[PDB]
């Protein structure tokens, strides 16, 4: 678990297996899927995942969320997400990943 | 561990300077006179003579 | 949501509260925080009668929904403003909002199996449910009731 | 045994459907479910063949179930009206009910 | 009198358990596919449930013995913080189990003393046709306003 | 999710101090806990 | 040790039979009646799990698989070796017959035939082959045994769960 | 292999999908269940037990969307025999019979058919040459699933849900032991002949032989062979196909009506209590004179069809059948102050309602009882909710006790019987006399339990 | 049994262990576990005194109800607490002789 | 076992017992709301002219006390030495010799007669587990007359912490 | 560990604790029944 916990922080989908569904998921369905299901804005593709490979290399918003996600929100959603709203946790991490950006071999 | 007291049942401290310090300093216990003329109305309404 | 505060508070004057409010929500604001959500949940009369500054036992009360997105220092102030207001008799801290309770004391395999954003993206009342709240009424939201429920009454009004 | 993607496809649409029975349409009186429910899974097999949706799917089948059972409320409250007003055609409820009603009245004659 | 209280109302043979039973019988037979923890409990195990912490207490508003009553690790876990926050803002009392009596299923009869597993598989469907004596003034109403509307139309 | 503003603070805790009032046309909705509070009427006086 | 310690709690009746040698279901409002089985399994040194059906969270599904296995609606029941015992009218025939010894250990119900309760002295056959052309009772000259006492009124009991 | 095919093929000739034709949906019901019981001795000559087919060679008609017949014989060897050599050259014919009907189709590939044909060439050189061998389902076998599974026919009805369904009707004219022996020794184990396809029509017992009085339902007089119903419904078949068509016509024409009224004039639902020929009028003159019922304060109300002109206290008025154009403004002008009345009086009977029914619901999962039932007096909704409200308030009290079987009532008197399930209260009952006098019969019990073990 | 022992014939610390066990069994009888206590019917409940051997070996706690009738009713599940009793005598009393059977 | 037997008219059921279901008060109001559930919805339903009566039963001391339904006290608590079985038999049966004349006029003075026929609605409370609990009840067990206990109940203290306890206690 | 975890941890420890089962009241039982059988049997 101590290792799990460091792949969470670095690496971003390795939580969601092929099957698309967590080990919390499939126990706790009502608290961990989306409750409605609305029939609006499809963001589509990512044409932008070349500049994001692990979330050490977005550290601006919170949940390692790169900038070209939020485009259509409003500021709330934005400010919510914002440095200001991070955890310790959180800032930790970018502090750590503002060395990664420094030091590291590849990505 | 450590206990606690709440002073005028709001504001936590803890017990051993409260005794000391925070119980017989406040406003509304050493300087009753001075604290009767608090304003209610411009002051904020978390700050009074009974925790400050 | 980041934080959620149930708050409550004295029943007095209508101004009174609002002020108190209003200066909860100016205290929330001008530390760069925002509100989510604030609700009203009317007086009520609780199991233990809670105690104000000048020690005279309060039979009723009032509840107050609070859910905010604020930074943690900036939370820990607000804390403290509302912990030390005259009006607020207890106000607990939910701080379990992003993480569900009994993953972290739980099993150890699971704890990071789960999404945060599950969580955070949701209001408090699809996270902690009231006895009001199912399944269904969240199914009935997207199935087209307004063209169901038009029939629901034609049985009870000849009887 | 049962399919697994049949398992959580017949979950959904009974969720769906129960809804729109019970509360939706009021009527518990409702005779042979057993055909709308397999024609709601035939008409979900016949959009999936040309793969339109899903959701979607599950409105359009759920609109034809809701047509048909209205349909079927609609023929049986016909055919309840031409039988009380003929005042010639009695239903077995009707025959039982009176069957046990002057059953009642004669144990009424018998204290 | 009256000539859509005549179409509105139906004739019965039994009414229900509750009215919505034989509908919620034919969903599931339908549901499993046979030829003819739970999603609501850990959701409302929180501060604002009085009854679903309720029903993990005895009657002093303790815990009972893990042997008596065994549940699931995370259930415990959000039984006490429900119970303590509850507690903390009055919405459930220091001592005492207010909704006690409305968890316990085995429940003695009125005429009993203690309650006997036997009642379990009784199983009664009406096999003797009891009608009630305020049915029959309906059914007599009823089938009165038929014989008006048939020598009226 | 709507996020309340700062213009728009007092008048939204006005309306949510207006929810339960003594006389309404509309049923009142239940709490959080799922229990009808006491109702009032203004200046917070409890009927 | 390795794991942490936990209460086994199940939806199924198949996993309380597979888990535990000797299971017995139980209400809390038939105390009589649990603890007549608590005194027979304890003398024979057999460990049991009791499962008390008040206050657990499958009683639904159990009280319905109690009563396939089991087709009286009686509590408390007894299981042992996957097998159903029975209820207090089952348990106290099998301690009648000295057949409850052999239940609780080894799991099997003797199939032989003939009481061992009325035995005198040592245990023998005793005319217990068969006799050439039936007719027992026409010799009436037979050894009829030695003379019972019978009371002529019943005496009062000790308690009324005594027996 | 063969799963896609068959599931492409019934999709294809299901009689499901055919609802604008109804004989090729019956034509198709027919031909299904043709299939089904050749595919059942097919599986029953591959068990071991070899029993005669109903029919030797016959031909198998199914219909087709374009999105079109599909016509395809069945034939036998006129060597056939229950002898086990011919059990292997029959799973070769219904395995012709089957892509026969799949070649026809147009849904496989001849690939496919090519490898069945070599398989059963396969089967026929080695049936001659004896050979040893020491696993996929093969075109029969997968058939079965994919009918039994996926693609089943639903079951027919059984009698005791056509009780409860209010189909079967009867004219007590004839006796009701003439009708309790058209019904037992007729419908038990005479309703295997019944079509399956007949089981949408209602049944009514009356003195001719027709096809219909009322809609949509067909007659049967005293007791008769099946075999006479068979050749009855052999000989009219076109009519009762066209008086359920007319029927479903009737009411598809009647629910678009109301549907646009309801969309329209923003109302919840129209009801009706007379004959539905004279509201068909009503209905298209307020369809015609939709935008003078907009013009006026016509709106968010439920529409009663009755006979009287009338207006009920719980929000509904009563429109009469026999009404024309121009005695449509003065009504209107008649009842044009009384409709914010109305408006007020049908919000408050919802609100009424969904507050009477709430807590009914919350008394039905507090004390959990047989039953509830408070619409059964003609009282007003006050009395039903105070009635409700009261039941609610005394639900906590009465949780020690199991309410299962005695029946909760509203009445205009006191009864409570113990030996039958029957607790009858009026809407004003004192609940907490109630919980004392419940409280008296445990002190009773107690008291009982307790001198009974002093006796002892 | 027939008849009860004084407490002039067992040694004075049986007295002292036997007070003690009156006093923790008087204070906490309440403090029972609750699948037991939902059936207890304590308004009949009396214990009157608490009697034991001169080591402590075995314990025998004396009661009775008010009404008769309702022993049958108290009579079995006081008997499911005899290890609460002993758990009691074992956390709460200290200086025991012997930790005792109850009866 | 046995049911109860079956009561068919509320105008008779008003004369079995000391009570009616149907209220005569007529109650018209209207609220479509839902009501207010009580805090304590599943205990004894308590009147307001009912009278607590706490029996205290210790070692060689027994005390009755009485109040009223807001938790005035009505008669002071009476000691042995002021005024066992039979010493809680005595104080429970001199002290409701007592109450009823003092119950009388603390009723008259608000418009309560009480004088003929109505017996004193009762609720004991007991304490102690001791053998003064056994005398105490039964001196109101004789008083059915003039005192009709309808909840029977005790009142014994659950040792939450406890500040502490003597040493004679503990070693 | 502190003193609250250590005193609840004896606390289980002498509530869950595992007793030496040894058959000693079922030895003297059927040398009982033995007795009197030879008693019964034998002057």
């Amino acid at each position: 678990p101590v290792q799990k916990k460091r792949q969470e922080q670095m690496l971003y989908g390795v939580n969601i297996p092929e099957t698309r569904q967590m080990k919390f998921e499939e126990q706790h369905p009502l608290l961990a899927g989306a409750l409605r299901k609305l029939e609006g804005q499809p963001k589509g593709f990512p044409f932008w995942y070349r500049k994001y490979p692990t979330r050490r290399h977005a550290y601006e918003y919170r949940f390692s969320i790169p900038v070209e996600m939020l485009d259509g929100y409003n500021d709330d959603v934005k400010k919510a997400l914002s440095k200001g709203m991070m955890s310790i946790q959180e800032k930790q991490f970018a502090q750590e990943a503002m060395y990664m950006e420094r030091y590291a071999e590849h990505d | 561990k450590a206990s606690h007291i709440r002073i005028a049942n709001r504001k936590r401290v803890e017990m051993f300077v409260a005794k000391r310090f925070h119980l017989p300093t406040r406003l509304a216990t050493a300087a009753p006179d001075i604290a009767a003329e608090w304003h209610d109305e411009l002051n904020p309404m978390h700050m009074y003579p009974a925790i400050i | 949501v980041f934080y959620s505060f149930v708050l409550v508070m004295k029943p007095r004057q209508r101004r009174f509260t609002s002020q108190a409010l209003r200066e909860i929500g100016v205290a929330v604001y001008s530390n760069g925080g925002l509100i989510r959500s604030i609700t009203n949940e009317g007086i009520m009369r609780p199991y233990s009668r809670f105690r104000d500054a000048d020690n005279t036992p309060l039979t009723y009360a009032r509840y107050i929904i609070l859910q905010l997105d604020m930074g943690e220092e900036e939370m820990g102030k607000v804390d403290k403003i509302i912990r030390e207001h005259q009006d607020v008799l207890m106000a607990l801290k939910l701080n379990n909002l992003e993480r569900p309770v009994g993953i972290r004391s739980g099993n150890k395999e699971l704890q990071a199996a789960y999404f945060p954003l599950d969580t955070f993206t949701r209001l408090e009342e699809e996270i902690n449910w009231s006895p009001q709240t199912s399944a269904d009424i969240y199914t009935q939201l997207e199935m087209n009731w307004k063209e169901f429920s038009r029939t629901r009454w034609s049985s009870f009004l000849r009887n | 045994t049962l399919s697994p993607e049949r398992v959580a496809l017949r979950d959904e649409l009974a969720r769906k459907s129960r809804l729109v029975a019970s509360e939706g349409m009021r009527y518990y009186n409702i005779f042979w479910v057993r055909k709308p429910l397999d024609t709601m899974e035939k008409e979900y097999y016949e959009l999936k063949r040309r793969g339109v949706d899903h959701g979607e799917a599950i409105r359009k089948v759920l609109q034809g179930f809701y047509s048909g059972l209205a349909v079927k409320k609609r023929v049986a409250a016909i055919q309840a009206e031409e039988a009380k007003l003929t005042g010639r055609f009695i239903t077995m409820r009707e025959a039982t009910v009176v069957l046990g009603v002057l059953a009642k009245l004669h144990k009424e004659q018998l204290t | 009198g009256r000539e859509g209280w005549l179409f509105g109302q139906q004739v019965q043979l039994h009414y229900h358990r509750f009215p919505d039973e034989q509908l919620i019988t034919n969903l599931s037979r339908w549901r499993t596919g046979e030829t003819v923890p739970s999603p609501e409990v850990y959701m409302k195990l929180n501060y604002k449930n009085p009854a679903t912490i309720s029903r993990f207490l005895t009657r002093t508003g303790h815990m009972y013995p893990a042997d008596i009553l065994p549940l699931n690790p995370e259930a415990v876990v959000k039984l006490r913080v429900a119970k303590a926050q509850a507690i903390r803002i009055g919405l459930y009392p220091r001592f005492g189990n207010p909704f006690w009596f409305r968890s316990q299923k085995f429940r003695p009869k009125a005429y009993q003393e203690n309650y006997d597993p036997t009642t379990y598989s009784t199983k009664r469907t009406v096999e003797h046709f009891a009608y009630n004596w305020v049915q029959t003034d309906r059914i007599r109403r009823y089938f009165r306003e038929l014989e008006a509307v048939h020598t009226s139309g | 999710i709507n996020y309340v503003p700062h213009a728009q603070l007092r008048e939204h805790i006005d309306k949510e101090l207006d929810k339960y009032v003594a006389g309404k046309n509309e049923p009142y909705p239940l709490n959080f806990v799922g229990q009808m509070p006491f109702l009032e009427d203004g200046d917070g006086n409890i009927v | 040790s390795a794991t942490r310690w936990l209460p086994f709690v199940s939806s199924d009746l198949k996993d309380y039979l597979n888990r535990y040698w000797a299971v017995m279901f139980t209400v809390g409002a038939r105390p009589i009646e649990t603890g007549h089985i608590r005194h027979y399994v304890s003398w024979y040194c057999t460990r049991m799990k009791v499962v008390l059906l008040d206050h657990h969270v499958y009683v639904e599904p159990l009280r319905q698989q109690l009563q396939e296995a089991s087709r009286t609606p009686e509590l408390p029941l007894l299981f042992v070796n996957k097998k159903l015992v029975g209820t207090l009218r089952d348990v106290e025939l099998l301690e009648r017959e000295k057949k409850l010894k052999d239940v609780l250990h080894f799991g099997f119900e003797w199939r032989v035939g003939g009481s061992v309760a009325a035995t005198n002295g040592q245990k023998s056959l005793m005319g217990a082959l068969p006799a050439p052309y039936g007719d027992a009772e026409f010799f009436r000259g037979r050894y009829r045994g030695p003379p019972v006492a019978r009371p002529v009124v019943s005496l009062p009991t000790l308690h009324p769960f005594a027996l | 292999m063969y799963k896609k095919a068959l599931h492409s093929f019934f999709l294809k000739v299901h009689p499901d999908f055919f609802h604008h034709n109804r004989s090729q949906q019956t034509v198709n019901e027919s031909s299904v269940a043709r299939l089904n019981e050749l595919l059942s001795w097919a599986k029953a000559f591959k068990s071991g037990h070899l029993q005669p087919p109903p029919s030797s060679s016959f031909t198998l008609t199914f219909y087709r969307k374009p999105d079109t017949i599909i016509q395809s014989t069945f034939e036998l060897p006129s060597n056939f025999a229950p002898s086990d050599n011919h059990r292997g050259t029959v799973e070769r014919a219904v395995n012709k019979f089957l892509r026969d009907l799949l070649r026809r189709a147009a849904c496989i590939d001849s690939v496919t058919e090519s490898i069945s044909e070599a398989e059963d060439a396969t089967a026929a050189r080695a049936e001659a040459k004896p050979l040893r061998r020491r696993g996929p389902k093969s075109l029969l076998d997968e058939a079965v699933e994919s009918m039994t599974v996926q693609w089943s026919l639903t079951p027919a009805p059984t009698l005791q849900e056509l009780i409860e369904a209010d189909q079967i009707l009867f004219s007590r004219d004839l006796s009701p032991l003439q009708s309790a022996a058209a019904l037992s020794t007729l419908q038990r184990h005479l309703g295997e002949l019944n079509y399956s396809a007949w089981e949408s029509m209602p049944v009514i017992v009356s003195n001719q032989f027709s096809i219909g009085d009322l809609t949509g339902t067909i007659t049967i007089p005293w007791d008769f062979t099946p075999e006479q119903f068979h050749s009855f419904m052999a000989h009219n078949e076109k009519g009762v196909a066209r008086c359920r068509e007319v029927a479903i016509q009737y009411a598809s024409t009647i629910e678009q009506l109301i549907a646009e009224l309801c969309t329209a004039l923003e109302l919840d639902d129209i009801l009706v209590s007379c004959s539905h020929q004279d509201a068909l009028r009503l209905m298209e003159l307020l369809h015609r004179n939709r935008e003078l019922l907009i013009q006026y304060g016509l709106s968010k109300l439920t529409l009663e069809v009755g006979n009287r002109h009338a207006t009920r206290a719980n929000g509904v008025v009563i429109i009469n059948c026999s009404l024309t154009s121009e005695q449509l403004r003065p009504w209107l002008k008649a009842i044009s102050p009384k409709l914010p009345l109305q408006q007020r009086l049908y919000e408050l009977s919802k609100q009424m309602l969904e507050s009477t029914l709430w807590h009914l619901k919350e008394f039905r999962t507090m004390v959990e009882p047989g039953g509830v039932d408070a619409f059964s007096n003609d009282c007003t909704y006050a009395e039903r909710l105070q009635w409700s409200k009261e039941l609610f308030r005394i639900g906590p009290s009465l949780a020690p006790w199991d309410w299962s079987e005695m029946t909760f009532v509203l009445s205009p008197d006191v009864d409570i019987d113990w030996a039958n399930g029957l607790l009858a209260l009026p809407y004003n009952f004192d609940g907490d006399a109630l919980v004392r006098y419940v409280e008296e019969v445990q002190q009773e019990a107690k008291s009982r339990k307790r001198e009974e073990l002093l006796a002892a | 049994v027939r008849l009860l022992r004084h407490e002039s014939s067992m040694s004075p610390s049986a007295r002292a262990f036997s007070e003690r066990v009156a006093y923790h069994l008087r204070r906490s009888l309440k403090a029972c576990p609750g699948h037991i206590a939902e059936h207890i019917d304590f308004t009949q409940l009396i214990i009157q005194e608490v009697l034991g051997s001169r080591r402590s070996k075995e314990i025998y706690i004396v009661w009775f109800t008010v009404d008769p009738g309702a022993r049958f009713e108290l009579e079995p599940r006081l008997h499911q607490l005899n290890h609460w009793v002993q758990q009691l005598i074992i956390k709460r009393v200290k200086r025991r002789p012997h930790i005792p059977r109850v009866t | 076992a046995v049911p109860p037997p079956r009561v068919l008219g509320g105008d008779y059921f008003k004369t079995r017992f000391g009570y009616s279901l149907v209220k005569n008060s007529e109650m018209t109001q209207g609220p479509v709301d839902y009501s207010q559930l009580d805090m304590w919805g599943e205990m004894p339903r308590y009147t307001s002219d009912m009278v607590f009566l706490y029996l205290v039963s210790r070692r060689r001391n027994t005390y009755a006390v009485a109040y009223t339904y807001e938790g005035k006290r009505i008669l002071n608590t009476y000691t042995a030495g002021n005024r066992s079985t039979d010493n809680g038999h005595q104080v429970t049966s001199m002290y409701l010799n007592d109450l009823l004349p003092k119950l009388r006029e603390m009723r008259a003075s608000e418009g309560r007669p009480m004088g003929r026929g109505e017996k004193v609605e009762l609720v004991v409370r007991v304490m102690g587990f001791y053998n003064g609990r056994q005398g105490a009840v039964r001196a109101v067990q004789d008083r059915a007359n003039e005192f009709h206990v309808r909840y029977f109940e005790d009142i014994t203290p659950f040792p939450l912490n406890g500040p502490k306890m003597p040493r004679g206690v503990f070693k | 560990v502190n003193k609250q975890t250590q005193k609840y941890r004896t606390k289980l420890r002498y509530r869950f604790r595992q007793p030496s089962v040894v058959p000693l009241r079922q030895t003297l039982q059927q040398r009982h029944n033995t007795i009197l059988e030879v008693l019964r049997r034998r002057r």
